[PDB]
């Protein structure tokens, strides 16, 4: 029993802090708003059943914004073969992954 | 009522004084002219970038410039 | 059904109530001197019992195989603070 | 090694819970979790969450778990191999976690976890002249005010509560 | 950093005069002591007020823990909820001390 | 996913075991319990901060004071066991198996 | 380098606590009708160290603890707490520029209570751990007025940022504003530091009197570590000097002689009062300074709003 | 006093905003241009590296979306030195 | 207990289950269950004896277990999707950890071993509120979360409930302990229905609320917590033999009562969707339910046990107790099946 | 008389005088004669890393005026 009193008075008890795409203070956007924003805007009011295969490839977008698996896969996949190459004596990095070459701006 | 008031400021003298300065707290920004002017100065603090308006062709309010005449003023803050 | 296991257990009480199955004791001792035995409640004192004979030293013994005038200064030293108000004392009574 | 540090103090922070969850008495249990929350209040505050680790500093520590010891302290009159051996335990299987994730650089207990640093995963951008955590915090007074009045609630009836069933009357 | 050298160099510091003071006088050869309490041998009797007056600090405490953040709620646009919810706050606290008081619980330690 | 989430978590089964495995105390039982809500406080203060969802920053407060709150109940019922057997033991608490 | 400004900054500590007993001892002296110390260095300066020197000789009394580990940290805890309140202390810059240095101080004196109870538990003796909890209530009695008047102070600073709060007070002085705050900041810091006329560890047998004379001295001088830092924070908090940022050792002389004033006004409440029963200072922080300071605490919030008066938060 | 001083103060904080408001044209810029200079380097070094590594596309974005997403610490700091990554990624946290 | 600080603190407790069923996020549910706990504490030591001080701390460590599980599984949810609103969980994790702790919550077996002693260790009314409105507001965080639901798990946690359930009161003669295993068998046969039909399992809450209240009713307006202290009630007043005799009968599930209707509607929801083992292995188990309450009723109604001599003074007093809803709850929880199709009103 | 107590009250306040002074020279010498720099804030840490940037030698307090542009 979701009674849902707060839709039923028009009063916001809860809904303000239930997603990160909401109003927030002095506007800070959260560092997945745009992905939540387009999974909610797919999803919202075709019901859960269609949002699970209607709507996967933004959730796969956000859930992958969220926790960044594939990034840190993928971080992981050029950091090791980059320091394999280095054991191998085959790669050397340039002066600007050394720290010799005064920073932009 | 009178003698109910001389009566606990003889013997409780300490809550007197809290009941009074809590009941000042609660009614007198109600009757305050300044409290307008926290939330005036509280909107007027820019924490963010002021965002630019796309010039559609009709926006007489909105100012091309800082230093245009149209636009909100804070010359209320600086005399105050 | 009682087995083995529970061949042990009896019933609970018909009011539900089982029975609960004291207060603080200082002695407050010696280290003018006094001792007191406390029977306190919590911060409050029930019982005060002050153990004294910490400065007995049988005057009024030693006073009985001395003269006047020799037992006249033994009254100096039992209210220590008020020597000649017991010398006055004592020299009323003789 | 420091590009590593939050996930050191981690290490720190799970063995200080094997600290008290071997349970050698109360009172060394308090010790080990006042030394879990200073761990676990730095890996807090390593990442810019200053306000919610002096939160775990003055009110967790300062002023819940002097509430448990001033309360084991009138308990508990002072004067294992289970707890010795639940703590090398313990010890040992973090650990092994430790030496598999930083050889494969990935484990799986029950998800996948990545072995770099947690450092990578962080934001490079400014926040201007606030603390966004300082700000979120500050919006319980114009954001929360249901939460305020369920909170503030709960604690008056904690209040009555406590007054009513240690009473005994 | 600095913080973490700071608190490094406070906790080594404390650590060498506790060692000091530790073993210090340990070096003499004083003599071996046998040495064979206003309580003699009775044990710690609870009192339920201490307890109370503890609890009393939780409670509290974590009613000021809601109070902190308000410097920063202050700054906000929406002053008249803020003003509301932190005079109920600080009114809540007040309660809980009225009924703290008015049920005994604040007597020999008032 | 990130590398300090694996220790939270598994430090709050940690103290979820101890919690789950007592061994006599109640207070070590309601120590076990504070180091679950200390790990949860942790985790979730980690997931906020990392995500800037910054409406969501007066969460760990919020699930310290209600658990704090409910953390006073407990030691008051270990005092109330404690007023009636001398001690906290567990194995005190067996009134109930008839 | 750094180092150099961390140890500029905590042997002076220790130097300021070890002739903070020479002045308390001579100030008690001269309010007496009495000298106090002039014979062992020439005006009695070299008591400090005569006293230090016998005291780290004196024998252990090598007691029966219940925990070794307690009995060690629990020294360890208070010292190190006595000397990191002093890292944010701006005068007029601190040594850890913190955001949050108000809060922090807060926090690392609510951690002071440790001590005091592991040196109460590692005692054997069932009095001294009575004596201990009686400590610790009376403390973390007195930390809630400690945190709601700050907080009601710092309601007009913006921040809980000790380097603003010298911003704060650069047209007047924070005790005009919050002399009701002030005079209860200034007895709840006299009874947070065990401070006469609240010194129950010395009425009729302490948390501390198990411990060698060694760890005794260095409680000691914790503990007037603490009331030197206190003392600072209230003058910082509530009688801000003047700062020219060109001449930095200005702000320095005036905090540091406002602040020598305070800490003699604790050596000469100690000279003047009889001490409070325990519920009576129970009776002074439940049922008289929590309702002024509720009371002050809704007026602190509610008077920036009703005047327009609302600090900045940068 | 304190109300023509908290006034006097408020007016001095958005006087400093403005000035920020100001210059962040200029350093949103910088910042564009500095994070687009440090995913070219990355691109490239990743291009000479990944050679060996079979079916591997230099530059594949782990998103479905064509849409520019903010990046991350390890993606622009990871093949630089770890000092950088310090200075970069603890450095405000750790600053005094 | 102060009656205005019982009523507060019964708002309380209504205040918390309100607060899970109305609220959209996941903190505020959280938040509701501890509020019900912290208020439900003192309804339990409303005497003030040891075994109520035990059962008091029985619930409070079970209710705290099952409120961390359920933060953790509120946490999760929180990695998985980035947000809080109280619907299906994202995480299969997350969902076993949250049935794990509304299964606490609720006393489901193997986690009821909590249930039969703390209703033994508190007052009647108490446990009238333990087993009646402690059971709304998990119920309802299930019928919210059932997209996400393991189907093994609740399965698996339901048969465990029923069986358990039924072989529990077999061996009892305490009357809280048979209405505490009567709740686990009853929980058991409520979660069965719920991803087949959350419909039936709302009309078997309601119907159990109203036979529980019916049973907790005539045991306050009696005074009797022992089966043999039961006994002694034909003599007193022969009227409560007959409401024990149609209630229990009704609890049984035997037709053609109320409590017949719950369990026929779910077989009728679970042959719908292909389970045919399942209900009947089900419906066979509650045999045992129905079994002890027909011993019940041989010791109460349909037997007459000997009574003592100071009966006869207790003939001169008739019943003060405020007997609140008792008829009612006996005509609706005996004569309802002729209005069983009233359940599309909680569709 | 009374003045017998300003002596060790006068140690007692150069030893309080000692660390302000310190940290106050300590600062001006490790940061180019001027006051150290406050990032209490992200983005007084990002005007700062870019000083750091600009002035070409790693040193943050290395002001570059008009004189490095043309
Ligand atoms: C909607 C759901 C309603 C659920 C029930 C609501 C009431 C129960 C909750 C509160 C409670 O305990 O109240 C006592 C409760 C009676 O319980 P009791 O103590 O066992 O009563 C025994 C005798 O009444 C004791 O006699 P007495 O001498 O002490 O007082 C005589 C009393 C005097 O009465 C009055 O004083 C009434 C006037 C006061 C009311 C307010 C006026 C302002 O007479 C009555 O109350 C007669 C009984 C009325 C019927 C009670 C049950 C109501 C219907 C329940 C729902 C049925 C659903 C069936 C569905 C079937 C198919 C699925 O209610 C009343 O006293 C008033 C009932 C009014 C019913 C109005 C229904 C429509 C409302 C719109
Ligand atoms: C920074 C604050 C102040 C720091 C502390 C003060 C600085 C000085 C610290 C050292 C003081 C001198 C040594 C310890 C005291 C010696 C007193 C004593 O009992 O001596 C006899 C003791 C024991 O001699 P003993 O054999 O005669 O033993 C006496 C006891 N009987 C006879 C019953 C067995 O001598 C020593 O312990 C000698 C140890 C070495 C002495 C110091 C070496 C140089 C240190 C520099
Ligand atoms: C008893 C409760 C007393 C205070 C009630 C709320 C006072 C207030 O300022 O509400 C406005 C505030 C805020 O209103 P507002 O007008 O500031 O909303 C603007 C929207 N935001 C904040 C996002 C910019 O609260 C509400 O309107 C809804 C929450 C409270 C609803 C009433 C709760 C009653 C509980 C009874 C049990
Ligand atoms: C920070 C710099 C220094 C600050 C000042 C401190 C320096 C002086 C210190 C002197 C030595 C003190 C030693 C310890 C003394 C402890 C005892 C003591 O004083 O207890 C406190 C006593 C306690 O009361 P009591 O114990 O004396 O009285 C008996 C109490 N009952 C009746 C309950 C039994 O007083 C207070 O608590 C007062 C605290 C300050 C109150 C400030 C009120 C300001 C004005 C409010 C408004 C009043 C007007 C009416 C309304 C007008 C509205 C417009
Ligand atoms: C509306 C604004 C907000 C109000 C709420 C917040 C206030 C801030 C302060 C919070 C104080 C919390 C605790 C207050 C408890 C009051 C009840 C009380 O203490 O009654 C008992 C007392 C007799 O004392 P006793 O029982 O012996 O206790 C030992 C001390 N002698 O009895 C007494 O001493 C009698 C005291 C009651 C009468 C006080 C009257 C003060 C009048 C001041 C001016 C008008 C203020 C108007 C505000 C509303 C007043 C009701
Ligand atoms: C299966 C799930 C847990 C997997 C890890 C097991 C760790 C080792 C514990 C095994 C059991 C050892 C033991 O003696 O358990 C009983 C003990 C409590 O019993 P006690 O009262 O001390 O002694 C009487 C003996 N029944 O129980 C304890 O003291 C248990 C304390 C558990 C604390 C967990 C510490 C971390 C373990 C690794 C991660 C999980
Ligand atoms: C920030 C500043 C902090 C300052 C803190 C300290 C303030 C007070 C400093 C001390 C002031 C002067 C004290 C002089 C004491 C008397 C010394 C003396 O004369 O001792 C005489 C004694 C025996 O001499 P003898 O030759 O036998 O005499 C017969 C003569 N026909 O001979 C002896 O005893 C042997 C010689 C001992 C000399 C000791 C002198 C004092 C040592 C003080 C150490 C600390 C000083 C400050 C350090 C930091 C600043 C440099
Ligand atoms: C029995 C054991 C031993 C007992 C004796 C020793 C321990 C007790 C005494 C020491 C207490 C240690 C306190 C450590 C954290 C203090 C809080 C803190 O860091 O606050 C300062 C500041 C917050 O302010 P803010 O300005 O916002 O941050 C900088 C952003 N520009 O934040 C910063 O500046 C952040 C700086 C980086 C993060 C620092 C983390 C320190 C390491 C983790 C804790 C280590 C200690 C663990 C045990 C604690 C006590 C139980
Ligand atoms: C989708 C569904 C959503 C939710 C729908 C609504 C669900 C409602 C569930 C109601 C549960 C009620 C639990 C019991 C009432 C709560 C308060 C209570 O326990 O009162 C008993 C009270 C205590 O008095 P006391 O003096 O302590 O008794 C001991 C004697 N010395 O007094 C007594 O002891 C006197 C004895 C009689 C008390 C019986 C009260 C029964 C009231 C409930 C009736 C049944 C529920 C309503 C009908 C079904 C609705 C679904
Ligand atoms: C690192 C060591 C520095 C020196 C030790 C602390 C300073 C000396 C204080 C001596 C002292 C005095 C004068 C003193 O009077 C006193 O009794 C109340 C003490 O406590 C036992 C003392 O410790």
């Amino acid at each position: 029993p979701f009674f849902d009193v707060q839709k039923k008075l028009g009063v916001d008890l809860d809904h303000w802090m239930t997603i990160q795409s909401a109003e927030q203070p002095h506007r800070i956007p959260a560092r997945c708003h745009a992905f939540e924003k387009e999974w909610i805007e797919c999803a919202h009011g075709i019901g859960s059943i269609r949002a699970e295969k209607e709507c996967k490839i933004e959730f796969e977008d956000f859930r992958e914004c969220l926790l960044r698996q594939k990034t840190m896969k993928r971080l992981n996949a050029i950091k090791r073969q980059r320091d394999k190459l280095i054991k191998e004596g085959k790669y050397t990095p340039p002066p600007h992954h050394s720290g010799q070459e005064d920073l932009r701006p | 009522v009178a003698a109910f008031l001389k009566n606990v400021w003889a013997k409780e003298p300490v809550l007197v004084a809290s009941f009074a300065i809590a009941g000042l707290a609660v009614i007198l920004p109600t009757l305050s002219p300044y409290t307008k002017y926290s939330l005036m100065i509280n909107r007027a603090t820019p924490y963010n970038y002021p965002v630019p308006l796309r010039d559609d062709g009709n926006m007489p309010d909105v100012p091309s410039h800082p230093q245009d005449p149209q636009g909100p003023s804070l010359e209320w803050l600086k005399r105050l | 059904y009682p087995t083995k296991e529970t061949a042990h257990w009896k019933p609970p009480p018909w009011n539900d109530v089982d029975p609960p199955k004291s207060n603080l004791t200082l002695n407050f001792g010696p280290q003018g001197v006094l001792r007191l035995v406390m029977e306190l409640s919590g911060e409050m004192v029930r019982k005060c019992d002050p153990h004294i004979g910490l400065l007995h030293r049988g005057t009024e013994k030693l006073i009985e195989y001395k003269t006047y005038l020799q037992a006249l200064p033994y009254f100096d030293r039992l209210d220590y603070v008020s020597m000649m108000c017991n010398e006055q004392a004592y020299s009323l009574a003789v | 090694m420091m590009t590593y540090i939050v996930f050191i103090l981690s290490i720190i922070f799970v063995m200080g819970f094997v600290g008290f969850s071997s349970k050698p008495s109360p009172i060394y249990g308090g010790l080990g979790l006042i030394v879990s929350g200073g761990v676990g209040c730095g890996i807090v505050l390593n990442f810019g969450g200053s306000f919610l680790g002096l939160m775990v500093f003055l009110i967790y520590l300062g002023g819940m778990m002097v509430v448990f010891g001033y309360t084991t302290a009138m308990a508990t009159e002072q004067y294992n191999k289970v707890v010795l051996g639940t703590f090398i335990t313990g010890l040992l299987m973090e650990f092994l976690m430790v030496y598999y994730v930083l050889k494969d650089k990935e484990v799986e207990i029950v998800f996948k976890f990545n072995g770099m640093g947690d450092w990578v995963i962080y934001d490079t951008g400014d926040s201007g002249f606030f603390s966004e955590e300082a700000m979120g915090i500050a919006a319980l007074y114009s954001y929360g005010t249901w939460l305020v009045i369920v909170t503030g609630w709960s604690l008056l009836i904690g209040v009555v509560v406590i007054m009513e069933i240690t009473r005994g009357n | 950093m600095n913080l973490m050298i700071t608190l490094l160099t406070n906790f080594t510091l404390a650590t060498l005069l506790v060692t000091i003071a530790f073993w210090l006088p340990q070096l003499n050869v004083y003599s071996e002591k046998t040495s064979p309490d206003p309580m003699g041998s009775a044990r710690l009797p609870f009192s339920m007020k201490f307890f109370l007056v503890a609890i009393t600090f939780l409670l509290f405490d974590l009613e000021i823990a809601l109070l902190l953040p308000l410097p920063w709620a202050s700054q906000t646009t929406n002053l008249n909820t803020m003003l509301t919810m932190a005079l109920l706050l600080i009114f809540l606290l007040a309660v809980s001390l009225a009924y703290e008081w008015t049920q005994k619980g604040l007597e020999w330690t008032e | 996913m990130s590398l300090v989430y694996m220790n939270i978590m598994m430090a709050f089964t940690v103290s979820l075991t101890g919690l789950l495995m007592y061994r006599s105390h109640l207070m070590s039982s309601l120590l076990c319990l504070e180091g679950m809500m200390l790990s949860l406080f942790i985790l979730a203060t980690l997931m906020i901060l990392n995500s800037h969802f910054t409406l969501a920053s007066m969460m760990p407060i919020i699930l310290l004071v209600f658990a704090a709150c409910e953390a006073a109940l407990g030691l008051s019922l270990l005092v109330m066991v404690s007023n009636t057997y001398g001690t906290d033991y567990v194995q005190n608490l067996n009134l109930l198996q008839c | 380098m750094f180092m150099i400004n961390v140890l500029t900054l905590i042997i002076p500590i220790l130097l300021a606590v070890a002739f903070l007993t020479l002045v308390e001892r001579k100030v008690l002296g001269y309010m007496q009708f009495r000298k106090g110390p002039n014979v062992v260095g020439p005006y009695g300066l070299l008591q400090p160290i005569a006293d230090a020197i016998k005291l780290f000789i004196k024998e252990p009394l090598r007691p029966a603890t219940s925990s070794i580990s307690m009995f060690i940290l629990a020294p360890i805890l208070a010292l190190t707490l006595a000397l990191t309140m002093w890292i944010p202390l701006p005068m007029p810059y601190p040594l850890i520029n913190m955001n949050l240095g108000v809060l922090f101080m807060l926090a690392m004196s609510s951690l002071a209570v440790y001590s005091i109870l592991w040196s109460g538990w590692a005692s054997n003796s069932k009095y001294a751990l009575i004596g201990a909890l009686r400590a610790v209530a009376q403390t973390i009695s007195y930390e809630v007025t400690l945190a709601i008047i700050l907080l009601s102070v710092l309601l007009m600073n913006g921040s809980f940022t000790l380097s603003t709060l010298i911003i704060t007070q650069e047209q007047v002085w924070l005790i005009f504003p919050a002399w009701p705050l002030a005079m209860m900041w200034f007895i709840s810091t006299l009874a947070e530091t065990n401070r006469a006329p609240f010194d129950l560890t010395e009425g009729e047998s302490g948390f501390n009197v198990e411990y060698a004379a060694g760890p005794f001295a260095l409680f000691f001088m914790a503990e007037y570590a603490n009331i030197i830092m206190m003392n600072i924070f209230t003058t910082t908090l509530f009688l801000g000097a003047f700062h020219n940022p060109y001449m930095p050792e200005l702000y320095t002389i005036n905090f540091t002689i406002k602040s020598l004033l305070l800490s003699i006004t604790f050596l000469w409440i100690r000279a003047s009062y009889p001490r409070f029963r325990y519920d009576q200072l129970m009776h002074l922080l439940w049922k008289n300074f929590l309702p002024l300071t509720l009371a002050l605490c809704m007026w602190h919030v509610s008077l920036p709003i009703l005047l327009s008066s609302i600090p900045p938060q940068t | 006093s304190m109300m023509r001083w908290n006034r006097e103060r408020r007016r001095l904080q958005i006087e400093d905003f403005e000035a920020r408001i100001a210059l962040m044209p200029l350093l949103q810029a910088e910042k564009d241009r500095r994070v687009l200079q440090m995913l070219r380097e990355n691109l490239e070094e990743e291009a000479t590296i990944m050679k060996d590594v079979p079916g591997w596309k230099v530059g594949e974005s782990v998103f479905h979306t064509t849409r520019w997403v903010t990046p991350m610490m390890g993606e622009l700091y990871g093949l630089r030195t770890g000092e950088e990554i310090l200075s970069s990624t603890y450095g405000f946290i750790w600053y005094t | 207990m102060n009656p205005i600080i019982l009523i507060i603190i019964l708002m309380t407790v209504m205040l918390g289950t309100i607060i899970v069923m109305i609220s959209t996020h996941w903190l505020l549910i959280w938040i509701g269950f501890e509020m019900n706990m912290l208020a439900i504490i003192p309804i339990m030591m409303k005497k003030h004896n040891p075994r109520a001080t035990e059962a008091s701390t029985k619930y409070f460590l079970t209710q705290s277990t099952a409120s961390m599980l359920l933060m953790m599984a509120i946490i999760i949810n929180l990695m998985f999707s980035g947000q809080w609103t109280v619907m299906k969980l994202f995480n299969p994790m997350a969902s076993m950890l949250m049935t794990m702790a509304l299964a606490m919550k609720l006393g489901m077996a193997p986690f009821h071993f909590w249930v039969p002693e703390v209703t033994q260790g508190i007052p009647l009314s108490s446990g009238l509120i333990l087993l009646t409105w402690q059971k709304l507001a998990p119920m309802s965080v299930l019928y919210q979360i059932l997209p996400s639901i393991n189907l093994d798990l609740i399965l698996t946690l339901s048969i465990l409930s029923i069986t358990i359930g039924g072989w529990g009161g077999l061996n009892q003669t305490q009357l809280r302990k048979i209405m505490a295993y009567s709740s686990i068998a009853h929980m058991g046969w409520m979660t069965a229905v719920l991803l087949y039909n959350p419909t039936m399992t709302l009309l078997n809450l309601i119907i159990y609320i109203i036979m529980t209240s019916t049973m907790f009713t005539l045991f306050m307006a009696n005074s009797t917590t022992t089966t043999l202290s039961l006994s002694h009630t034909w003599n007193k007043a022969p009227i409560m033999t007959i409401l024990v005799l149609i209630t229990l009968l009704s609890m049984g599930g035997l037709p053609p009562l109320s409590g017949f209707m719950p369990k026929w509607m779910i077989i009728q929801e679970m042959t719908k969707n292909d389970s045919i083992i399942l209900p009947t292995l089900m419906a066979i188990t509650a045999l045992l339910n129905l079994y002890f309450y027909m011993r019940l009723t041989y010791s109460t109604a349909l037997t007459m046990f000997p009574s003592t001599n100071n009966m006869k003074m207790k003939w001169q007093f008739p019943t003060t107790k405020r007997m609140t809803l008792l008829p009612t709850m006996t005509v609706l929880s005996t004569m309802l099946l002729p209005l069983t199709p009233i359940l599309s009103i909680l569709e | 008389m009374w003045f017998e107590v300003l002596p060790g009250i006068a140690v007692m306040g150069v030893c309080l005088f000692i660390p302000g002074m310190a940290t106050a020279r300590i600062h001006r010498f490790s940061n180019g004669g001027r006051e150290k720099r406050v990032a209490h804030y992200s983005y007084q840490w990002y005007l700062m890393e870019r000083d750091r940037r600009v002035s070409g030698v790693n040193r943050y307090y290395v002001s570059k005026g008009l004189e490095n542009i043309d």
